[PDB]
């Protein structure tokens, strides 16, 4: 789902012809790239909840 | 929080300031006009008018009907000059 909304959002911002002089825009697109990139960090540094007493114990 | 819109936001925003001025002389110049020679109301004889459509025509307007308003009043003198010389 992620990736058709990328798709469209560089599309969108490549093809900008009567969509530029921008101010806020541009803000929530930095705010969906950070979001987005906390979210892979959060995947890929997933701490283990539960303790791993089968080998830590 | 909103982004913005401009594409959303056309209502108010025009072409420039002059296209969107001149885009109502320019619509309806063209709308009631005749589309090819229409109505050339060539015919017309009232003596004035058969001067008009007969020499005194636009399309040649040479020196030829001067020449025949001048041949017609020196005939004219003429027989004034008859009359009083």
């Amino acid at each position: 789902a992620k990736s058709a909304a990328n798709k469209l959002d560089w599309a969108k911002v490549i093809s900008s012809l009567r969509i530029t002089g921008s101010t806020a825009t541009q803000l929530s697109s930095f705010k969906k790239r950070n979001d987005e990139a906390r979210r892979q960090l959060l995947e890929l540094q997933s701490q283990p909840t539960e303790v791993d007493f089968s080998h830590y114990r | 929080v909103s982004t913005l819109i401009p594409p959303k936001v056309v209502s108010s925003k025009n072409i420039g300031s002059a296209p969107n001025a001149k885009r109502i002389a320019n619509v309806v110049h063209f709308y009631k006009s005749l589309p090819q020679g229409p109505a050339p109301a060539i015919k017309a004889n009232t003596r004035l008018a058969r001067y008009k459509a007969k020499y005194f025509d636009g399309d040649n307007a040479s020196g030829k009907p001067l020449w025949h308003f001048a041949l017609g009043i020196i005939a004219f003198g003429y027989s004034m000059e008859y009359y009083f010389h």
